[PDB]
DNA sequence: GAGCGTACGGCCGTACGCT
DNA sequence: GAGCGTACGGCCGTACGCT
């Protein structure tokens, strides 16, 4: 499923996780193949805070991501193994592009986070004008969402361990009441 | 730029968890519809497709829908139009469906190239006097179209139908109830607001299935009408009769409520089948339109089926728990709500609604009223005013000159220069006459209404009284003591 | 109730077989639409969706599409849209799309709730006219609404867009040409009936495809514009080898896959390795490293024998003429053409002589009222219903029951002294209007003219340049 | 998925062939569960005129036609094994009805012709005023087109081998040319 | 022989909360 | 604990003609 860039150099090269084929064929075509690659999602991913290891391992969308990046699962895991600088979580402003970011940014958390620490983990999502990555015409996702020369790409940073690990246990977690408590406290 | 993951995480799952909890998954208190089920009905008023008109093909509605209101998949629209169709889903139905809508067996229906559907005549009070100003109008999802916030709903249709859905953080489960102790229990709480639930419950008795079975005891029904949540036992409706030569079989008539006939015989047929139960013969499913749901258990001569019955209740869904667990929006804002609560806000939304209707009657009745004693003065003087609109070179000049002339305002002259030479005539000038004298007791009668808040409130009795009258059917489940 | 085998076997195949040619796969000839296709376009005609107003999702299309005139799956609905919106597929695209359509390479647009639609500015003319009784309009699925069962199309698209279409018994296959051209052809035809194919072929070269590429010889063009039938080479634009056109629908990715495979199976040889050098920069790019001292005509010669670098085009001319399935060649397809725009035309300036001469007449008797206002205001306040009113105007001044309704339902502002200026003033423009109108329908040569001015003006406004190379051999 | 009847009697046992679960989930609420069977089938089957024996016989479908009635096929076919005197199919009145009827036709022809040489291959559809099975109610699908008291069955009758197996090749086989000829010839009807 | 495009059938998977 | 109902993703099969 992964349209692969030319380019086998990891600084310079950028991976695109786009949710569905709906986002992936405008991209494939927007993009500068060179450089940038693109890896269509199916929809929503496991929930890996809620999920035990063998289903995850068996999840062929996790599977894809893992083979697509290079670096292995935690005992095998290598940085320096990592084939693109900049995996950028493209996602519509939206209530399911939310969702899947969260699904995603979970995943890196638990699976890949030197990744994140490395600072390769970008947020990327339409400008404003649009609501969803499928409403922009190819030339438009180039011009806005991808061109290096002028975009809008949110590096994704790991300021506090303790925090992080507190905040994925209580939004992704088992427990129910941690999240709603959190929904009924910030509510607006 | 850079962003904090935790930041990140914190406002994503926000956005996404308050979205499917207000915007999706659980029901609004005061109609008791989740946004696409509003939608539907709305389409269908919108549309025409009331129940003195023809049915038109499903994939009218749906596309509609899509359409104007609902941007998801056709789909999601169908599936949940389906349902309100169903009688075995519905204590009262929302669509009237002709074609196959689908089985108690989990079969679906038909294509919605082939179905047909409309609203059913108790949804003509859901959808009651949403033209007459009584809910607040918001955009649609791309501003082409204006779509209710709320429907008037005119009878208590969250306690009346019940309502399901998972949300984050939080899931809804109400069960349906009678639609003549509802109202019963509105009209009770009406007369007094320091009612107690104990009190309510000699009106509203517990939970009414449409798929009728029983009910053990009142303990889980208290609980869950004090405070929001409470188990409800539900009981399959079985007898034991005599096949003949000494031996007996179990004859079940009616199942619980969500319970799928042919997994529950299926479970059944699984435990004879690993030896986990024992003292069956035979099991088939004996159900017919004519003769409605029959479930025949075979029991082995000697057999005591007294014993094979209540095993079957503990090891099988023909004995299962309604988890009550009743979250609605109020003020836009999840909330567990008790009994009370509910017909409260619905009380409270119903006042709302025919001030509203009655305050928009009188700005309308008035504002005609005003129309016409400007016609009353044009067909008094009409060769003074021709000969005016004569004089004037344009329609700017002749309704200045009407307005100066005739002390009359501009939307009264501006009537008068869109009078048709037809009104002239002997039975339209007696016409506009009538109109108007009717319309200043009319205006006497909605004043008299706003004026005191007991004649409103009464108003309200009155006509949930009438819909009660109209709608209100037998209890279905038996609710054992226990 | 007993039936035959052979009886019910033949009854049901027809009905099954006659329905799919007539109301499903093949296009008419007129308009060169198939159903579905008539039903997005008179759907957008009717939800406002032109080039000038912003546009709609495409649920929004879809659904309407659905409910009111095609009762089959949304898919069919949106897949067919789509491919109107792709400049790659349509000639002259009939949808003007925004938001992921589609690629070249296979790639599938995206949810008709992200997408966004409207007409392009030359699905005006297929819909010019269309509420002029220029086409029978017929009930829907349902009786609920009409559709057209043609559309006015004052373009060539049967020819102009291409088609194809698998049916019972038959199947169609027409490629897109240049408008230009088309019209060019039209006109020749119009002036001479007795007009030869191979006349018509110093107009319409052949096809002309979205995608471009090259056609291999006019042997293959002039058999299908001949006979309806014949085989017509497409080869890609190539010039290490640099491919810039492929043929049409051709889906690159796989083209690629396919030299890929040649190379790994050793099938072809002197070849280092293969890249798609596509971008919205720098268009269709397929560059391929040819290794040293090999002979790269000869490698280049047998990817177009060997892969769809050169592919064929199988014309079969099938058009519905008269609701009936019938093999055209290429003058067939005019003639039916020019004699469909020649009715429209008729049927435009007979639509507009009757509202003329009815509005005339109603004016006429509103100059009666005007003049002799005092007179009708007396005999409608005398009358005590509208009926002895009407009975009454007509007696007194002469006036039809269409005259005298007029005045009973004309307004009090309609008797300004600018109000009665305009009514003269549109009276007499009228009148010289109708004479205008009654000429074209008494020389035949003079609507034939309307017909090619109107045609022209097309061809001036929406013509464009040949993509297609025909080289010579 | 086949829903089959309580009566193990194939004298009195009727099977309803019905195009889709959209037809299978009222059929089976409005039938006479004693003696009726319903058995849905996913669409359009394989033309069995076109295809080879393998790509038949590893067909769910036509699998499941086979098993429901007992029989076996071709050489193996047995007669007095048919689990049901009566097999129904059942269609919509329009396009793609017309043709899972000819489909279906064609299947009971070339493997189980016995079957039609003893009458119990019928042709039912929507009454007048129904296009499709689909938009009917489970009581008037029952009172209309299953209750034997009142219903419309058109039993299929084989008169001439040889004219069939002419008309079966010509519009099912091969030959597109000898199809479309008999699509042209009877165009007007 | 395997795609095309009109039509129609099916089968899985993900989150979310509470049994 | 597979299922409920709102949302979203995918995959596969059938006919039909031509090449």
């Amino acid at each position: 499923k992964l349209a692969d860039c030319s380019s086998k150099s990891p600084e310079e090269c950028e991976i695109f996780l786009v949710e569905g084929d709906s986002a992936g064929g405008s991209t494939k075509s927007g993009r500068d193949s060179r450089t940038q690659a693109i890896l269509p999602l199916r929809g929503k991913i496991l929930n890996v805070e809620k999920a035990r290891l063998d289903r995850i391992l068996n999840n062929n969308e996790i599977r894809q991501m893992i083979t697509a990046f290079g670096t292995g699962i935690g005992g095998d895991f290598d940085l320096a193994k990592a084939r693109y600088h900049k995996i950028v979580i493209m996602t519509d402003a939206d209530v399911d592009g939310a969702h899947i970011r969260t699904l995603l940014l979970t995943f890196f958390y638990r699976f890949m986070r030197p990744l994140i620490e490395a600072g390769y983990v970008y947020i990327a999502q339409p400008p404003t004008g649009y609501k969803g990555l499928g409403e922009m015409n190819a030339d438009q996702l180039w011009e806005t969402t991808m061109n290096p020369e002028h975009r809008a790409l949110l590096q994704v940073k790991l300021e506090d361990a303790i925090e992080a690990d507190q905040t994925f246990e209580m939004l992704m977690g088992d427990v129910v009441e941690n999240r709603r408590q959190f929904i009924e406290d910030n509510a607006v | 730029n850079e962003r904090n993951i935790t930041s990140e995480m914190r406002e994503s799952f926000l956005d996404y968890a308050m979205s499917v909890i207000v915007a999706r998954a659980l029901p609004d208190v005061r109609d008791g519809l989740k946004p696409v089920h509003r939608r539907i009905l709305y389409g269908l008023n919108e549309q025409g497709m009331t129940p003195d008109k023809s049915y038109k093909k499903s994939a009218r509605i749906v596309g509609d829908v899509m359409g104007k209101y609902h941007p998801h998949g056709d789909s999601s629209i169908y599936e949940a139009m389906v349902r309100m169709a169903q009688d075995f889903s519905y204590r009262y139905p929302l669509v009237d469906g002709q074609g196959n809508f689908g089985s108690m067996d989990g079969d679906g229906a038909a294509a919605m190239r082939y179905t047909e559907a409309r609203m059913t005549k108790i949804t003509l009070e859901l959808l009651r006097d949403i033209n007459k100003d009584t809910i607040d109008f918001i955009d649609n999802y791309d501003g082409n179209e204006r779509e209710p916030s709320v429907l008037p709903a005119r009878f208590p249709n969250l306690l009346a139908n019940g309502a399901s859905g998972i949300a984050v953080g939080m899931a809804t489960n109400i069960p349906p109830h009678n639609l003549t102790e509802l109202i019963n229990g509105v009209l009770s709480l009406s007369k007094n607001p320091d009612i107690s639930i104990a009190e309510l419950m000699e009106d509203i008795e517990g939970p009414d299935f449409p798929t009728a079975g029983l009910i053990l005891g009142k303990s889980g029904i208290r609980r869950a009408y004090e405070t929001g949540r409470g188990s409800i036992q539900m009981r399959s409706r079985a007898v034991i009769e005599e096949r003949g030569g000494g031996r007996q079989r179990i004859v079940v008539t009616e199942i619980p409520f969500q319970v799928n006939k042919a997994r529950m015989i299926e479970k059944i047929a699984e435990l004879v089948r690993d030896k986990k139960i024992d003292g069956i013969t035979d099991l088939r499913d004996e159900t017919s339109l004519r003769t409605g749901v029959r479930v025949v258990i075979d029991v082995r001569k000697d057999a005591n089926a007294s014993v094979i019955l209540n095993n079957l209740y503990k090891q099988t869904p023909l004995q299962t728990s309604f988890g009550v667990n009743m979250i609605a929006l109020v003020n836009g804002r999840p909330k567990l709500i008790n009994l009370k609560e509910a017909l409260v806000h619905y009380l409270e939304h119903q006042k709302t609604v025919v001030r509203r209707r009655t305050q928009y009657n009188l700005r309308k009745a008035k504002d005609r009223a005003h129309i016409l004693e400007g016609l009353r003065i044009a067909l008094d003087h009409i060769d003074e005013i021709i000969s005016t609109i004569r004089e004037s070179d344009t329609d700017k000049v002749a309704m200045e000159s009407l307005q100066q002339r005739f002390k009359l305002s501009e939307k009264q002259a501006q009537a008068i220069l869109d009078m048709r030479l037809r009104r002239l005539t002997g039975l339209e000038r007696d016409k506009i006459e009538a109109e108007y004298n009717e319309l200043l007791n009319y205006i006497s009668e909605l004043e008299t209404i706003l004026a005191d808040e007991e004649v409103l409130l009464q108003l309200v009795r009155d006509e949930l009284t009438e819909i009660r009258d109209r709608f209100g059917d037998d209890r279905r489940t038996e609710i054992q003591l226990g």
